[PDB]
RNA sequence: CGCGACCUCAGAUCAGACGUGGCGACCCGCUGAAUUUAAGCAUAUUAGUCAGCGGAGGAGAAGAAACUAACCAGGAUUCCCUCAGUAACGGCGAGUGAACAGGGAAGAGCCCAGCGCCGAAUCCCCGCCCCGCGGCGGGGCGCGGGACAUGUGGCGUACG
RNA sequence: CAGAUCUUGGUGGUAGUAGCAAAUAUUCAAACGAGAACUUUGAAGGCCGAAGUGGAGAAGGGUUCCAUGUGAACAGCAGUUGAACAUGGGUCAGUCGGUCCUGAGAGAUGGGCGAGCGCCGUUCCGAAGGGACGGGCGAUGGCCUCCGUUGCCCUCGGCC
RNA sequence: AUCCGGGGGAGAGGGUGUAAAUCUCGCGCCGGGCCGUACCCAUAUCCGCAGCAGGUCUCCAAGGUGAACAGCCUCUGGCA
RNA sequence: CGACUCUUAGCGGUGGAUCACUCGGCUCGUGCGUCGAUGAAGAACGCAGCUAGCUGCGAGAAUUAAUGUGAAUUGCAGGACACAUUGAUCAUCGACACUUCGAACGCACUUGCGGCCCCGGGUUCCUCCCGGGGCUACGCCUGUCUGAGCGUCGCU
């Protein structure tokens, strides 16, 4: 994902878990060269990365 | 589509929250249009939602100011918000009915040697 | 020696980024700006330099509040009355 | 650096950012006067900050 | 060796307030040079000028004589013309240099402290309810608080 | 306007000239390609010879990193290549660092000085500690059993 | 900064089946925000107006002759 | 003279003078003569479907609402509108927002560390970990509360 600039870890779980009704191991986050702040979202087991990315509509 | 303000004024503060929240879903949704491909035809409406939320989150800041700007009328502490901003002057210059005072000495002569018209001929 | 030879030494930086001006003159190993003056209470202005006076004054920037006093002023400061509805 | 700070590398952003050309629609304008960007810059000919 | 007054003096994220900074063309208060001229140069001049510091206003400052006069006497302040490039200053060199009187623009006058008389007659704030209220005012209701005799308010200030 | 070693802009002769000589060295074949002394693969001959012409870092640079493509411009010849140009992609931490600590030093309130922005000064002309165990009482909470908790006071604490 | 050991004994604990304590003994559960993280690191990515013989802080450090990280030749690795 | 050089003319190049234009400047006058702790001046960062600055704006970000006008903006696609109606575009803007630095305000300048109160997760009082909300600057005035003195007294 993509999550503005000035969000925890702590945050970017929440809101995750509350969009999508879904569940969140852990997340990693960079700080893009442009300022944007890219989060890696690891999916907890119990759900299936491509079922959920079908619904968001990220092919 | 389109969304009058002539028609958001009298809803419930607890419906506006039903389709402000509803539209934000909608704008979510869009912007994955953007960037996975889509058309021309999703990439403008992006423009006609984002107003949207600017015509109903205003409402909602109007009636809940409207509301309590009737709250603190009458009352003589009020926050700082609802008193006026006109300057830094004109809020410690000038006065209502203060500065307009008349001492008992003034007021007597006054009252006493009142100034009158005249005319002369030459 | 201290032509080109002696340029390669330099590897440090005196100045940065201040943070009132905006400009490169927060002196670092002393703490002072130099273009306005940081920690200090008043605007660094002097009437030797004009054309350093006119880059930075009133109308140089934004005004995101001294543009709506003018417009206020043409009216008279009116306050809490909207336009007759319709 | 590799140990840059959290503002210089938001200051590093804007001025990549801003490194784009024109895009090219815009010299069809009815009123249009610009054909090249001008302020772009090349790294080994200008040193950010001076 | 306790209780209670007053006087000095602190702490409060105490209730309610206000200043900080910007602009600086004009204005007010300090500070204040050297180039230049004198055919050198030091006093002098450049000049209480530029630079420095502070403080406001739509205007500032000044102002109702501890005045000018010496006349058959004028009458707050400011501004224009005139007095005047004169009186005066100056290695009496270079240079500096006002004011009263006159006619004009405008014209507005006043308030205290003291001397004293009035039963502090004076004042700020809380709380209640009635009205107005986007410059927080008025009506009253309070054996509601406090300031004030180490002096508030009315009369009264050189024209008595 | 003829001039001021005049200001700005422009163009010559010089001149297709000086020059593209610091550190041993290149050759044969093949590929894409319009094009090959230079790009890529293969074969050979050489050097840097572990105080490196190697493998990583700190200052500093700020996207040069990686891929696809281009033949305007730049890479002082050329180039199918680039450090160039046009699009896309990339930097994932409880344990690696920053943050925490003090060092030479810097610095504010107290104080002193100063026409003034401010300055001297660091325990120095200061009522500088806002924290804690327990205890007495009032007082909730949840199985007001019991303990978590709270206000007053008694005690305790060097402010260095 | 931080962490530790010692001394001293104000206090707690139960009255015979159970306590108060473990300078956690062995286990078990939950949590660990924020910012830097590519690359060059130099006869090409830095400073000298440039792809300049100048300059700029360090770690790793094979075989032979030789006193030796000297000079010289070679392997890992690299270059035209 | 074939070449080389010279002089002039026609033509073609290098170059941008003269000429005519001009949403620009200088100077003179008039009217008004208004910033900020309710956060000014200035600075950084962001925002457009495609968009780098220029302008404009502030997570409602090439603007929202209201009024006036009345059928467009436009570089390309999209559709808003029954233009029929609040009703496209523009002007005014009285309502409503207004990120972070800045006198800059919890202590600092490294998105660093905190405290105190309320709400929702975390609880079900069971303390914590998370998120949201409101405060935490200096000087100064009036009043309140608590106080200090071998300061001046009174009394039991
Ligand atoms: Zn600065």
């Amino acid at each position: 994902f993509i999550v503005d600039v000035k969000a925890n870890k702590h945050q970017i779980k929440q809101a995750v878990k509350k969009l999508y009704d879904i569940d969140v191991a852990k997340v990693n986050t960079l700080i893009r060269p442009d300022g944007e702040k890219k989060a890696y979202v690891r999916l907890a087991p119990d759900y299936d990365a491509l079922d959920v990315a079908n619904k968001i509509g990220i092919i | 589509a389109k969304i009058k303000a002539r028609d958001l004024r009298g809803k419930k503060k607890e419906e506006l929250l039903k389709q402000l929240d509803d539209l934000k879903v909608e704008l979510s949704q869009l912007r994955v249009a953007k960037v996975t491909g889509g058309a021309a035809s999703k990439l403008s409406k992006i423009r006609v939602v984002r107003k949207s939320i600017a015509r109903v989150l205003t409402v909602i800041n109007q009636t809940q100011k409207e509301n309590l700007r009737k709250f603190y009328k009458g009352k003589k502490y009020k926050p700082l918000d609802l008193r006026p901003k006109k300057t830094r002057a004109m809020r410690r210059r000038l006065n209502k009915h203060e500065e307009s005072l008349k001492t008992k000495k003034q007021q007597r002569k006054e009252r006493l040697y009142p100034l009158r018209k005249y005319a002369v001929k030459a | 020696t201290k032509g080109t030879s002696s340029f390669g030494k330099r590897r440090n930086k005196t100045h940065t980024l201040c943070r009132r001006c905006g400009s490169k003159a927060y002196h670092l190993q002393k703490s002072t700006c130099g273009k306005c003056g940081y920690p200090a209470k008043r605007k660094r202005k002097y009437n030797w330099s004009a054309k350093a006076k006119r880059r930075n004054t009133t109308g140089t920037g934004r005004m995101r509040h001294l543009k709506i006093v003018y417009r206020r002023f043409r009216h008279g400061f009116r306050e809490g009355t909207t336009p007759k509805p319709k | 650096s590799s140990h840059k700070t959290f503002r210089i590398k938001r200051f590093l952003a804007k001025k990549q950012k801003q490194n784009r050309p024109i895009p090219q629609w815009i010299r069809m304008k009815t009123g249009n006067k610009i054909r090249y960007n001008s302020k772009r810059r090349h790294w080994r000919r200008t040193k950010l900050g001076l």
